């Protein structure tokens, strides 16, 4: 088995954000992001 | 601190008062820094 990881299908989802972190959960204008089922959310440092 | 007992001193006590001498414990730290001037985008996904 393999848990679904987090990845970006393209490099255009970094349009809208807040504070100092990018925000894109599962939707995009032309792509989609796979949510990480595993609780390893301590990645992508600011 | 922790479980032991220690003491400390200072340079602002009765000694070393009103002395015209160079201040010790002085260090200089330099870090290299880059500076761009504006790079045009190469992909068309950054303008929509």
């Amino acid at each position: 088995e393999a848990y679904p990881p987090l990845c970006s299908s393209d490099a255009a989802m970094l349009r809208t954000a807040h504070a100092g972190e990018t925000g894109a959960d599962e939707v995009h204008l032309a792509q989609y992001l796979i949510r990480d089922a595993s609780p390893l959310r301590g990645c992508l440092p600011l | 601190v922790g479980d032991k007992l220690v003491f400390l001193e200072a340079l602002e006590r009765r000694v070393y008062q009103a002395t015209r001498v160079a201040y010790p414990l002085i260090g200089n730290i330099d870090i290299t820094f880059i500076m761009p001037m504006g790079v045009f985008q190469a992909n068309s996904m950054d303008r929509y």
